[PDB]
């Protein structure tokens, strides 16, 4: 799976997310990746989320959308509800991978519970941050 | 303004990897995320910002999708993608393609001419062919390095 | 909190003046027959998950409603159905788009859910699961109603013959 | 489209949809109905619901999942839930349709803001209500 989250200069978010899927996986099987919510959400007025990991609990999880739930509707900052999504809720389904998140106030938050995650994140006119393994 | 990318989530081990493969991983991302402060300094939109950033990840054989894409158990290449605009609220999906050269470009060709935000399989290839877009072998996807994952997956 | 199931059959332009009394009552007896089964199941301590299988496999069945047996038709005059079921308490859930050889789809769904690692599924690939499974091959003709039939010609303009 | 949701004597809530799609469709397109949170969701915690009505808003909108967050993390009533989603959320997305829900507590609501949805619901060992047209 590859992800892309972005805010614009005219505060407009989007979100995209493509993949293989999984090793080995048997044909005909959807994981988040194509599913609007699961593994893939943008809204101007909330976030814009990409994810990663176990699809079928990313699906069950609603794990993209749950961002923009936690923070419009239950008043958790992006920190907060990324935390909650990747460290608590998906383990607690049984799933592991993460996610990129920006938010309409240029908050950016890229959690995971796994090893790795090939990860990059980089404000306009300034340097980019890369990463792969955990801190 | 800002972009993050990824290029997947899960088991990677230091002890797997010498710094010289990582640094392949490292300059791939820099290079993308570059792209798209650039595009995004210039003004660019961020649906077309966060469709370039993936179309380039696609292409790299270093990720999970297009280019690279990991084998089914049939060893065969079943590609997905979804674009969504927090604008409007559009979105558009392909999901099952084995034919599309950059499911996120399908996704987009979805969104924009589609009246439903999700096609599949053949229909979706079909979608995409009857709007310009090229039939692609999906041999084009595979990679010595996810064929050796397959067979370790399996052994 | 007393055990409780609500039923659709899809919302949309219904207008009395379509309809007559005899004709509503063919819908509202369907209706009171499928919610019947489910109280009566609930009443007897059966679960959500098995109640709500059992009310869509019988919404499926009647001609009267747009899913399984009465689906409309496609652009191609086949049928094209497609099914999700989620349990509330293990969360767990299972889906099946784009199948046209399964009789139940929500069927399906169920089997998805309960007897693999997946949530979705499409197409061949779903059917073939389930024909893996002891489910029956029908042919999409099994689905195709007079009524269906004709609201497809109404929606269209004919090519030269 | 058709769908079912029930609350059963242990407190678990179900929900399954179904549907054929509309009438002369494109083959090899997916509405709500397949899709977790969209067409079909269910959590002990909050709601069960089944949707019907135009698939891409109901996806865009999260329609199912929109109903359980509103309730679980907004501390919205059913009641309230169901308005927003049907009669505000969905009609501005261009959203015709509606939904049946049922809450952990055993509220039951049947919303829609189209003419008619064929509809039913009943309590155990009591008589089964009925509906095709508003009100
Ligand atoms: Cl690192
Ligand atoms: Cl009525
Ligand atoms: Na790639
Ligand atoms: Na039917």
């Amino acid at each position: 799976t590859v992800g892309a989250v972005a805010l614009d200069l005219d505060g407009n978010l989007a979100a995209a997310t493509s993949t293989g899927g999984m090793t080995n996986k048997l044909p005909s099987t959807v994981g988040s990746s194509p599913l609007v919510g699961a593994g893939c959400y943008a809204n101007n007025a909330s976030v814009a989320v990409s994810c990663t990991g176990t699809g079928e609990v990313f699906i069950r999880a609603l794990a993209a959308y749950d961002i923009a739930a936690l923070m419009d509707y239950g008043g958790l900052s992006l920190a907060e509800a990324c935390e909650r999504v990747v460290m608590e809720k998906l383990p607690a389904l049984g799933g592991s991978g993460g996610l990129i998140a920006i938010d309409h106030e240029g908050n950016v938050a890229l959690p995971f519970n796994t090893e790795g995650m090939y990860r990059a994140w980089g404000y306009a006119g300034d340097t980019p941050t890369t990463g792969i393994y955990r801190e | 303004a800002v972009i993050a990318i990824h290029g997947g989530a899960g088991a990677i081990s230091r002890a797997q990897m010498s710094l010289q493969q990582e640094l392949r991983y490292i300059e791939a991302l820099s290079a993308i995320v570059e792209t798209g402060q650039k595009m995004l300094e210039a003004g660019e939109s961020a649906l077309d910002v966060v469709t370039e950033a993936v179309r380039l990840l696609e292409e790299c054989p270093l990720f999970n999708a297009g280019i690279g894409a990991v084998f089914t158990r049939d060893e065969t290449h079943e590609l997905d993608a979804c674009v969504m605009d927090g604008n409007t609220l559009k979105a558009g999906a392909v999901a099952g393609v084995s034919h599309l050269r950059n499911p996120v470009l399908a996704a987009r060709l979805v969104m924009e001419q589609s009246p439903h935000v999700m096609m599949i399989g053949e229909g979706a290839e079909n979608f995409a062919f009857a709007r310009g877009m090229e039939r692609v072998s999906p041999e084009i996807f595979s990679t010595s390095l996810r064929y050796e994952q397959l067979l370790a997956a399996r052994k």
